[PDB]
């Protein structure tokens, strides 16, 4: 007969769990490549966020639009249907916060994300605006107003770590770790941070993804280079490792340009252009894939049914 | 590669003939020109095999399909990460069409695959191949099914179909070089002695690794190593596990009934799960992927993918940093400041044709970087930019003096301006965003 090639792995990528109570969700925890079971363990699987804005995206394609039309101007109703729609988690973005726009405070906004927290029965995700100084003020507020729930804070980087990081401490909270597609500049963010005391398994690692033919096989790369790190003993890099799918795929003028005669019929292409990008991803080692369309997400959680069959 | 004497010191030496050959030196020497395998003698010890099989050579097998301009090379992969080092050989791509197709709509098929080919990154990239399937089950039709497809394309081909069709097909086909489907434990001698009569690769297939290495022996056994693997995955669970397991054992334990490219089916009639399941079989070692889908919306992400994973991070990818003049533009059109990454430059030189924008385009040579890439880098300076606009020509081509920055790095504006004398405009953050810019604001 064939003699199965069973690798023997050092070490395993750490498992976080998100959300408290009855809302918790764990991930990580892999001894193995990703779907080789046969020579380690895989106690979870890939999960899933959908993204709700605070106030209504502007920029959104009319076909990304469509399936939240009914709820898209209301944060609170918006996460409902996400959860309804089949996200393992619901990730707050909160645009209103940005300077240049309408510039919400640190009090107003952790408001919202106690509305949403509280009207979802799984872990909350927050990202901010993406301008540091703006973020390292609100974060602290909004913790310290969600404090004991373990939400996913959205992010710390090598520039932005202490407050965000403060905060998770203090209030119980898990954080991202945000490095440009490098691994040492990953590891040394994840050295920083655990300096704090943070625990090893409060982290999740994002290596600032490209979608499907802006940058994929590079993200591909750092992602499998993650979880070789992870499984042959190398402990900063034992961490999970969080996509922002649906925010790059859908830049994309495959997605996002209804008009372009070569490249055939929008609906199809405007999808594969996020599942393509979200199982690539997984097949390098991903685990929180953050996305944007529902279908996307129903397509890619059938396919998963099939490939840990 | 060794000789026959090299071979022939660690043979049982009975010369009791049972491979076919008269002595064992002699079976050693049908074994050096490749006209017999290791195989064909029983007796050969396994410690004997191991030496001799575990001889340098490269891990997977490089297998040609097809011949003049359409050939699809692949195989001769050795790693199982591209960062270990790069992959070698993009998997083809293959769209079924079965001959239960009039005539008609045949031809009009496979002119529809002739279509699927995509301009990535300022490049054409395509299918490539048609597998003809005998779906009909009668060998006359296979063959005219065949011929038919031949007039229309000069893509390689897949036969798909049993002993007698494909030697009925042959007879017309034979020459272009086709992969044939399949030998099977129940026709492999009668699938060889076709092979062999063409010269044409064939598929090995049987079910699971146990089975479809017990077959790849019997037939390298017979001396015909040009072949491509197929273990029959039931679904996109047992794929990823075969192609995983043939991809390592080549190349880790140097197993040598594994040392070939292999082909994968992803026909689903959801498109969504066929692209997905392709898309797997992509990043992890299929050496052909057959589809069921013409829609080119179906295969432009399979391309790109495949495009992405089979890149060489090691090269740059660079246009020539000069100006650019998009849709014969007069002294009077806008000047748009971008980068030289090929893609960059594709996807803006992409929106200004678009819609129809006479236009200078001026990609500044970042050695290939994006624009925040560069910027991130210190390589798209205000002095680089400045540099750009005063030696590149372009003052003596427009009358204006205005040039427009991506709007992702406007805060470059003001001492860009001081430097070069130009008036300084900040355009969208994305490209898709020019259009409208120009309309409005020029
Ligand atoms: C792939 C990638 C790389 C690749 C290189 C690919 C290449 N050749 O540039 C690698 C991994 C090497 C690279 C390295 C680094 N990069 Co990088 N990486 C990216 C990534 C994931 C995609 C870049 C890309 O291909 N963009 C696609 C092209 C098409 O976009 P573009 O050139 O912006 O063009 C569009 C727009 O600008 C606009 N546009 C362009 N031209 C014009 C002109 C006009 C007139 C207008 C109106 C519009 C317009 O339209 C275009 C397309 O439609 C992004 C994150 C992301 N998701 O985008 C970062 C990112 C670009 N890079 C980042 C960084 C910091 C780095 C590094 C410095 C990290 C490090 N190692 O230190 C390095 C530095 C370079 C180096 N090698 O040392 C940063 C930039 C930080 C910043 N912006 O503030 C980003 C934003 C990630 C992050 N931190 O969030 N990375
Ligand atoms: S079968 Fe083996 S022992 Fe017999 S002649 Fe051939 S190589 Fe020699």
């Amino acid at each position: 007969a064939v003699e199965v090639l069973k690798e023997k792995w050092n070490s395993k990528v750490v498992e976080v769990t998100l959300g408290t109570g009855d809302k918790t969700v764990t991930l990580g925890g892999d001894s193995t490549l990703p779907f080789l079971t046969f020579e380690g363990e895989m106690p979870n699987p890939p999960r899933f966020a959908l993204e709700v804005f605070d106030t209504p995206p502007t920029d959104w394609p009319d076909i990304l639009v469509e399936p939240f039309k009914d709820v898209i101007n209301d944060p609170v109703a918006w996460a409902k249907k996400c959860v309804e729609y089949g996200a393992d988690i619901v990730a707050l973005r909160l645009v209103s916060a940005h300077p240049d726009g309408q510039n919400r405070s640190g009090a107003e906004l952790a408001e919202v994300c106690k509305a949403v927290a509280d009207a979802i029965d799984v872990p909350l995700m927050i990202i901010g605006c993406g301008v540091e100084e703006k973020d390292a003020e609100i974060f602290p507020v909004i913790g310290e107003a969600l404090s004991g729930r373990n939400c996913l804070l959205s992010s710390a980087t090598k520039d932005n770590y202490k407050p965000i990081v403060a905060t998770c401490m203090v209030h119980g909270h898990s954080v991202v770790a945000s490095a440009p597609l490098d691994i040492n500049l990953s590891k040394q963010l994840n050295i920083m941070i655990m300096e704090m005391n943070l625990a090893p398994n409060r982290i999740i690692m994002d290596p600032l993804i490209g979608a499907l033919g802006y940058g994929i096989e590079y993200s591909y790369s750092i992602i499998e280079r993650m979880r070789l790190g992870a499984l042959t003993g190398d402990k900063i890099l034992a961490m999970p490792v969080v996509c922002f799918i649906g925010q790059e795929a859908w830049k994309a003028k495959e997605a996002k340009d209804p008009e372009v005669a070569e490249w055939g019929d929008y609906a199809l292409r405007a999808i594969h252009w996020e599942t393509v990008t979200t199982v690539a991803l997984i097949q390098a080692g991903g685990h929180l894939f953050v996305m944007r369309h529902p279908k996307s997400l129903a397509e890619v959680k059938e396919h998963l049914k099939r490939i840990l069959k | 590669g060794l000789t026959g004497l090299e071979i022939y010191k660690h043979l049982p030496k009975k010369n009791c003939k049972e491979c076919g050959q008269p002595t064992c030196l002699a079976f050693a020497m049908q074994i050096a020109a490749g006209k017999a395998g290791l195989d064909a003698c029983p007796y050969v010890s396994d410690e004997a095999k191991e030496l001799l099989e575990s001889a340098s050579a490269p891990p997977v097998a490089l297998i040609k399909v097809g011949k003049g301009e359409k050939v699809l090379e692949i195989g001769h992969e050795t790693v199982l990460f591209r960062h270990d080092k790069r992959f070698e050989h993009p998997c083809g791509l293959a769209i079924l069409v079965e001959d239960t197709l009039s005539e008609g709509e045949i031809k009009e098929r496979v002119e529809k695959i002739n279509k699927l080919v995509f301009d990535r990154v300022g490049q054409m990239h395509s299918v490539n191949l048609v597998a003809l399937k005998g779906s009909s089950q009668d060998a006359a039709t296979f063959a005219k099914a065949v011929a038919t497809a031949r007039e229309v394309t000069d893509l390689p081909f897949i036969l798909i179909g049993t002993p007698e069709q494909l030697a009925a097909a042959l007879e017309t086909e034979g020459a272009n070089n086709p992969l044939l489907y399949a030998a099977t434990a129940d026709n492999y001698e009668q699938m060889v002695e076709l092979a062999k009569k063409y010269n044409v690769p064939l598929t090995v297939s049987a079910k699971g690794l146990d089975a479809l290495a017990e077959l790849v022996q019997k037939i390298t056994a017979l001396g015909y190593k040009n072949l491509i693997l197929d273990p029959q995955p039931e679904n996109i669970s047992e794929g990823l596990f075969y192609q995983t397991q043939i991809r390592r054992l080549a190349i880790k334990k140097l197993f040598r009934p594994f040392g070939y490219p292999t082909i994968a089916f992803a026909l689903d009639e959801n498109p969504y799960q066929a692209v997905m399941e392709a898309s797997v079989y992509i990043a992890k070692y299929a050496g052909i992927i057959v589809l069921n889908t013409v829609e080119p919306a179906d295969i432009l992400p399979l391309i790109t993918l495949r495009l992405n994973i089979y890149t060489d991070p090691q090269k740059p990818i660079a246009v020539e940093p000069k100006v650019y003049e998009i849709l014969n533009p007069g002294p009077d059109a806008p000047v748009f400041i971008t980068t030289n990454f090929s893609l960059t430059y594709f996807c803006v030189a992409g929106d200004v044709e678009g819609a129809r924008i006479p236009a200078y385009i001026l990609p500044v040579d970042t050695d290939g970087t994006s624009v925040l890439t560069a910027w991130a880098a210190g390589k798209f300076t205000p002095e680089k930019i400045a540099q750009f606009l005063k030696e590149s020509g372009i003052a003596e081509k427009v009358n204006h003096r205005k040039a427009i920055l991506p709007g992702g790095v406007a805060v470059l504006s003001g001492k860009l301006q001081e430097l070069s004398g130009w008036e300084i405009l900040v355009g969208p953050r994305e490209s898709s965003g020019i259009n409208s810019f120009i309309k409005q604001r020029w």
